[PDB]
């Protein structure tokens, strides 16, 4: 029973077969239909920005390229992940799973550790849950309610405050996926 | 069906 999940994303059904194939012959890896507490690798088939890939770059996963579950099986053993890594799609991905790597106790990011408390919309997209755990694996305090936040994330139908910026769940995820605070004014609603 | 890209 392995202690690391593997999950695939944007993957094609044929490939998901044979990614299911490798880690039956090569083991190591339980496949998770989610990146969860225990996922290590996501594999993604084309790369678009999922949810899966944002959480693989929070919590510091290696975010690969299918070639990679290729490889391995040709030379029947798990290879070295570096090659694979999808940064060029993604530039915070190489950056988190290095920081990840270094870290003595769990992992968490600490790109939006400077960032003032943020409350997500229950009506955002990605759903409020997934929204909040990125936030937070990404260094970020979450506030159960508007009146504790100066950044409120996402559909707000609420009286708008003049000292809170009120921003699109986009803002959270480029920031992510670059590793840069980007700029509010680019997200306002 | 795919994961919704964000």
């Amino acid at each position: 029973k392995p202690t690391r999940t593997l999950v695939m994303t944007s993957m094609p059904s044929e490939k998901q077969n044979v990614v299911i194939q490798v880690v039956d012959k090569l083991k190591g890896f339980s496949i998770a239909p989610d990146v969860c507490e225990t996922t290590t690798h996501v594999l993604s088939g084309k790369p678009l920005r999922t949810l899966n890939v944002l959480l693989g770059i929070a919590r510091g996963c290696w975010v690969l390229s299918y070639d990679w579950v290729l490889w391995s099986l040709e030379l029947g053993h798990w290879i070295s992940e570096e090659p694979f890594e999808l940064s060029h799609h993604f530039p915070a991905a190489p950056l988190c799973r290095s920081e990840c790597h270094l870290s003595a106790g769990p992992y968490r990011g600490t790109l939006f550790a400077d960032q003032p408390a943020m409350f997500v919309s229950p009506a955002s997209s990605p759903p409020v849950a997934k929204l909040c755990e990125l936030v937070h694996l990404c260094g970020g305090r979450v506030s159960q309610v508007p009146r504790q936040a100066s950044i409120v994330i996402g559909p707000y139908s609420g009286k708008k405050k003049a000292t809170v910026k009120y921003l699109s769940e986009k803002w959270v995820l480029d920031s992510i996926t670059q590793h840069k605070v980007c700029a509010p004014e680019n997200y306002l609603l | 069906q795919a994961s919704q890209e964000y």
